[PDB]
RNA sequence: CACCAACUUCCUAAACUUAAAUUGGGUUAAUCUAUAACUUUAUAGAUGCAACACUGUUAGUAUGAGUAACAAGAAUUCCAAU
């Protein structure tokens, strides 16, 4: 079936400017207290989450170097230490990961 | 009609769905924090919880060992489950995982994203949301109300 | 064409005929060429008819400007502020003479559709009709079926 | 091709006299050749009409369309030049007066079909225009009240004349 | 006639502003640095005695302007619309900070000040109402209170439920107008001239002037109404969303004159409360609050 | 931003107040429910006697499920279980206001949470001093049978042996084709049919050049109000307020239904034997048995049936 | 026991009498040349001398339509990695 007539610019304006087809405004945008960048209420902050993932990559890069190959997963717990820190008694017999930089303020 | 169907349709079929979930579960055990699409991580969350239940049964149980063998493709991780993760969650009765929604992926498909992890890991803490302190204006008024009712019978 | 054009009501500039009639045309300008076939008829008009027209109408100031020209033109201006312009290219003396007389009689008001031929500011002497005219009153001003 | 939007930034008015309201500033900015359809860009340009700069930038940051990112960068440059070149005091004191999309110069190519046939393909482009005006956004629209509606109706009845008579 | 007092008081209030404004000639630049957590290291160069903390928030973005209720200039709370004086360090406080104690008091004072303005213009012009003081009560108390002494002819009359509702409708109309909280620090001499009629006001003014090394007293005006203040106040009256005049209690030891204390509650737009939660808090705000 | 933002009850609640507010609301429900337990000692409206042509109020119940049942002849009947749960009378209209010849009463049931409701509804319930209800419906009642608002109703309002009417929303099946929706035959599977198996045939005749209004076509099915007429009552459980009704009732389990006595011609004036205004346990003239039965019903714990 | 109703007819001003192939006559848009004119004109001599319509030719832009249709296995410590 083919169109029997051309549709006019007036009719076309009514189809594509209908309120059903317009972009809706958002009411759930807020500012992040820690960084001051914007976020949605039900979603994690992107800027703050970006910090954590960067550190996570560094730790995992170090973990890869120590193991030296695949199929080398330890059977004991893991822990991370930064320069100026030494293992406690409770830390005995647990894999230790060493980072050159100092302990990040946010990391506890 | 899909009344009462508790599974999503994923992959190339029923068998393909299991294999996709198995790969995500194996990655979670090794790394303990993972990013997937929100729908896929939500489907895999259930299996992650039940795996910690078989681990609790113990190394010597024949059924537990068979189940662990199937669901962990890399075999260096079966010792980890029975001797690291299972001891960690001895006290709790559940709620071993934490899952949160992440900003949409910036890769031209704009997928809804999530991050799923096991509680108690060694990684830097996630930036979770905190409730308001009791020092705020609304909290104080409710605290005042609580004290009066408690003290006055 | 009526729906495609503007319209107005019949009027006069300043109540022209009440106390005294005043002629609305006040200025004429005519431009000529000394030696150009197109403006020959206008030249004869200046030779014969221009002076006589000025005397009969003393309230109009007339300007005649010979200069090198391609089309002879006439400009008429009125008291209310209207301006009208006419080309006189290659016209006879009789044509120009009759054209000038029309301009004198006109008032500068626009020539467009006039809604009505007649205009009155005091349409009624005995009072305009309203529904209560021709309706009898009633005793005590009782509306129908009111008991009292 | 016409480039008039650019030159609008170079108008100079004479100094204002002491007894006169302070004239607000105006900024015109655009980006010309963009690999995006103008029909699609319209929906984005329409949304931010009338809003302040901060509210506009907030809504753009969480839209998934490719056009949203391009509009945001144009908005940021307009804000920067407003303070730097047009003597605007406060960054936040700005609202979007005008925003619209326009057609660009396009390209023609071939699109293949299944019996040795073909069709004509267009690679489409568009422009984006904005005008920034200093000051808080003007107040929104208030629908007519019931009393306001009635007052118009009496006015209509009072205007009646006796038609086609002396 | 009360109208006379409002007119003359405004005139003196306006005159004092002009005098201080004329005192500052030309423009002087003051370096003020942002010490808050976010956007750290920004430096605003501002005009002395004209620019305010709110103008600083204007430079950054509109999120600061809407959400910031107070500022800490060198560790002291400053009204958002109160002009700055010298180079300093600045920080902005909001209702949701971890320690909003300072903000809570400032909001609490402003609501009471609104309550007093409603009282004076509510009653018939015949009777005489004089405002005595605004007590300082912790938010835990459950309501903000205002003390007022009414006319002798009213000593036998207690407000009905419809009367209390009328006061709330008046208050809600004051919020709709969205008026700023103006601020003045003026020598005690001018304050006494502005409150000579109110004996209670006069003595209070003396107490505050005595405490400070100089005779500086804090005056605040919303619309026509003027009053002395214990501290900083909310930038505007639009901050409030929920407002209620709970009840009125007659103080027993009131032989010479009958002192009636009006109690109310309010919540800001930022911290709205659900329907049922609001009801419970209101009922607990109808019980007499002692000043401790 | 100087613009709108949305909130919900939990947004600003702190850790301690979160649990406290939950407990505070729960207690408020209990206090308001106990207060209404004594209607007869709360200025009840006058109680008129039964007259021919009288109509009585009904109840709102929740659909539990089904189970089997047997009669003294050994015939087996499937039955559905309806539980009355916090049913009160809410509002009364006089005959003239309702615009019907008869008056009307509104009933609510199944207490619900207060947190996610509009203010208008909460204000309406605060006036009546009751916690909100999930659903309201209207019943046509005569003047003699009018009951004061705020009076609880119970399952013993019905008694075994009477027929009843039930109405509820049916199960929703979504957008469906003509074969399932209207039982159209369809087309053959083989013998050369080309992409026409489950489709409708011709809509109408060619002459009219249009489609008649009301033509049967694909569309959304289910999720509509339906009524079942003439269902007998087999037994009542006073302790748990359970009614047993013959046969099937529309809707899924855990769905609210409307129960009223039958309007069929045969059972025109059976209301005389039943409690005329309603059943009041507050009167406490006699305590009812835990289980009420019908004579034909074979109760459990009776000796095995012998068809002697 | 009448009224209403067609430029038929009368009245003020004018006019001087009834579909179409084909047939007889008065003007004129545009451009060039001769001779003039000088904000675009005159008398003559000329011609590739006038397009709402040929499923006309060429170029441009719409409609159908933002529609039909098109595409990259998973996680990570990263695309000649595991
Ligand atoms: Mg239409
Ligand atoms: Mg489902
Ligand atoms: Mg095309
Ligand atoms: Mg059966
Ligand atoms: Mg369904
Ligand atoms: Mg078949
Ligand atoms: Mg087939
Ligand atoms: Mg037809
Ligand atoms: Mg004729
Ligand atoms: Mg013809
Ligand atoms: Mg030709
Ligand atoms: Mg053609
Ligand atoms: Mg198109
Ligand atoms: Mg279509
Ligand atoms: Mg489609
Ligand atoms: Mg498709
Ligand atoms: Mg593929
Ligand atoms: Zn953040």
């Amino acid at each position: 079936a083919a169109p029997k007539n051309r549709r006019t610019i007036e009719v076309n304006r009514c189809r594509r400017r209908n309120p059903q087809k317009l972009i809706k405004i958002k009411n759930n945008i807020d500012i992040c207290p820690e960084c001051g960048h914007l976020k949605q209420k039900h979603v994690l902050c992107g800027y703050c989450y970006e910090k954590v993932r960067q550190e996570t990559t560094k730790i995992r890069q170090q973990i890869g170097a120590q193991e030296g190959g695949p199929f080398r997963a330890p059977s004991v717990e893991t822990m991370v230490l930064y320069t100026g820190e030494k293992p406690s008694e409770k830390d005995q017999g647990k894999r230790i990961v060493e980072r050159n930089i100092k302990r990040p303020s946010w990391f506890t | 009609i899909s009344h009462g169907r508790v599974y999503r349709r994923l992959g190339l079929g029923p068998e393909s769905r299991i294999h996709l979930l198995r790969n995500l579960l194996t990655g979670l055990v090794r790394h303990e924090r993972i990013e997937a699409t929100w729908a896929r991580a939500d489907e895999m969350r259930g299996y992650a919880e039940k795996l910690i239940d078989y681990g609790k049964l113990g190394d010597t149980n024949e059924r537990a060992m068979r189940m662990a063998d199937f669901w962990l493709t890399e075999k260096d991780l079966i010792p980890k489950l029975f001797k690291v993760l299972a001891p960690r969650f001895q006290g709790q009765n559940g709620n071993y995982t934490r899952m949160l929604q992440i900003p949409n992926r910036k890769e031209q498909d704009r997928a809804k994203m999530a991050v799923i992890e096991y509680k108690g890991n060694y990684l830097p803490p996630l930036p979770l949301p905190h409730r308001d302190s009791n020092l705020t204006l609304l909290n104080q008024l409710l605290l005042g109300l609580q004290q009066d009712l408690h003290h006055n019978q | 064409t009526g729906r495609g054009t503007s319209s107005r009501f019949l009027t006069s500039v300043l109540h022209n005929g009440l106390g005294r009639y005043v002629q609305q045309l006040q200025r004429l300008s005519l431009s000529l060429s000394r030696d150009a076939p197109s403006s020959r008829g206008a030249r004869e008009f200046v030779e014969r008819e221009v002076t006589d027209f000025a005397r009969r109408n003393p309230g109009v100031v007339v300007y005649v400007n010979p200069r090198p020209c391609a089309m002879p033109r006439i400009v008429a201006e009125y008291l209310n502020g209207a301006v009208r312009e006419e080309n006189v290219n290659s016209k006879s003396v009789e044509e120009i003479k009759s054209l000038v007389q029309k301009l004198a009689d006109q008032s500068g008001l626009d020539v467009i559709r006039i809604r009505k031929p007649f205009h009155t500011d005091n349409p009624s002497i005995q009072g305009q009709w309203h529904p209560f005219t021709n309706k009898r009153t009633a005793l005590h001003g009782l509306r129908p079926r009111e008991l009292r | 091709i016409s480039r008039k939007w650019e030159k609008k930034n170079k108008i100079v008015y004479p100094p204002q006299l002491p007894g006169e309201p302070r004239r607000p500033a105006e900024i015109y900015h655009c980006r010309r050749q963009i690999k995006y359809s103008k029909d699609k860009m319209w929906y984005l340009a329409k949304m931010i009409r009338g809003m302040s700069i901060d509210q506009a930038l907030a809504q753009l940051e969480f839209n998934d369309k490719k056009g949203a990112q391009i509009i945001k960068e144009v908005l940021l440059e307009a804000q920067d030049m407003a303070v730097r070149d047009h003597n605007v005091e406060f960054r936040s004191n700005l609202h979007i007066a005008e925003s619209t999309s326009g057609r660009g110069q396009c390209l023609k190519r071939i699109r293949y079909h299944g019996r040795g046939r073909f069709g004509i393909m267009e690679k489409v482009y568009c422009h984006y225009f904005v005008k920034l005006v200093e000051g808080p956004p003007p107040p929104p629209e208030v629908p007519k009240t019931a009393v306001d509606h009635a007052k118009d109706y009496i006015q209509q009845l009072r205007s009646r004349t006796i038609i086609h008579t002396l | 006639s009360p109208t006379e007092l409002t007119e003359m008081r405004n005139d003196l209030f306006n005159r004092e502003k002009s005098r201080q404004l004329s005192l500052t000639p030309r423009t002087e630049k003051i370096e003020v640095k942002h010490v808050g957590k976010t956007d750290p290291g920004t430096v605003f160069v501002m005009n002395k005695n004209i620019s305010t903390p709110y103008s600083c928030a204007m430079h950054l973005s509109e999120w600061y302007c809407s959400k910031s209720i107070l500022a800490l200039v060198d560790g002291q709370p400053w009204d958002m619309y109160k002009p700055l004086t010298k180079s300093c360090e600045i920080k902005f406080l909001t209702f949701k900070d971890p320690d909003p104690k300072e903000v809570n008091k400032a909001y609490w004072r402003s609501c009471a000040m609104m309550l007093g303005c409603v009282i004076e213009r509510a009653f018939k012009d015949d009777y005489v109402v004089s405002l005595v003081r605004a007590p300082e009560v912790p938010v835990i108390a459950g309501a903000f209170c205002y003390d007022v002494t009414l006319d002798k002819r009213l000593d036998e009359w207690m407000p009905t439920k419809e009367n209390l509702r009328s006061f709330t409708k008046d208050a809600h109309a004051l919020i709709y107008r969205d008026l700023p909280f103006e601020t003045l620090d003026v020598d005690a001499r001018v304050a006494l001239e502005i409150f000579q009629h109110n004996k209670y006001k006069v003595d209070f003014i003396e107490e505050k002037a005595s405490q400070n090394p100089e005779r500086i007293v804090k005056l605040h005006r919303i619309g026509d109404f003027i009053d002395v203040s214990e501290g900083p106040l909310i930038p505007r009256t639009s901050v409030c969303f929920q407002y209620e005049v709970s009840a009125v209690h007659n103080l027993n030891p009131s032989q010479p004159n009958l002192i009636r204390r009006f109690q109310g509650l309010s919540l800001p737009t930022h911290l709205r409360a659900q329907f049922t939660i609001w009801d419970k808090l209101v009922e607990r705000s109808r019980k007499m609050v002692t000043e401790d | 931003l100087h613009s709108k933002s949305s909130t919900w009850w939990d947004e600003h609640l702190s850790e301690e107040n979160l649990s406290f507010v939950k407990q505070l609301v729960s207690d408020e429900n209990k206090t308001q429910l106990t207060s209404k337990l004594n209607p007869l000692k709360d200025e009840p409206w006058p109680l008129h006697p039964w007259e021919p042509g009288s109509f009585r109020v009904g109840l709102i119940a929740l659909k539990l499920g089904m189970m089997p049942l047997w009669t003294k002849d050994g015939q087996k009947h499937a039955v559905t279980l309806l539980q009355v749960q916090d049913c009160h009378v809410l509002k009364y209209t006089p005959k003239e206001d309702h615009n019907g010849k008869i008056a009307a009463l509104t009933v609510g049931g199944k207490t619900v949470s207060r947190f996610y409701k509009p203010d208008s509804r909460l204000e309406f319930y605060r006036d009546l001093g009751l916690p909100p209800k999930q659903i309201h419906k209207i019943f046509h009642v005569t003047d003699n049978a009018v009951i004061k608002p705020g009076t609880p109703l119970y399952a013993a309002h019905f008694r075994p042996g009477q027929y009843v009417d039930v109405t509820a929303k049916t199960i929703g099946k979504g957008f469906q084709g003509v074969m399932k929706r209207w039982g159209f035959k369809g087309q053959p599977a083989s013998h050369g049919q080309t992409k026409t198996h489950r489709r409708p045939g011709a809509i109408s005749t060619g002459d009219i050049a249009r489609v008649w209004p009301g033509t049967k076509m694909p569309g959304r099915m289910g999720n509509q109000n339906r009524t079942v007429y003439g269902l007998k009552v087999w037994r009542v459980n006073t302790k748990h307020n359970i009614i047993y009704v013959n046969g099937s009732v529309p809707g899924h389990k855990n769905c609210l239904v409307k129960i009223k006595d039958s309007t069929l011609p045969a059972y025109k004036d059976s209301c005389k034997n039943l409690p005329f205004p309603t059943y009041f346990p507050d009167g406490d003239e006699e305590e009812l048995p835990e289980d009420l039965f019908d004579e034909s019903v074979w109760q459990p714990s009776e000796p095995s049936i012998t068809f002697a």
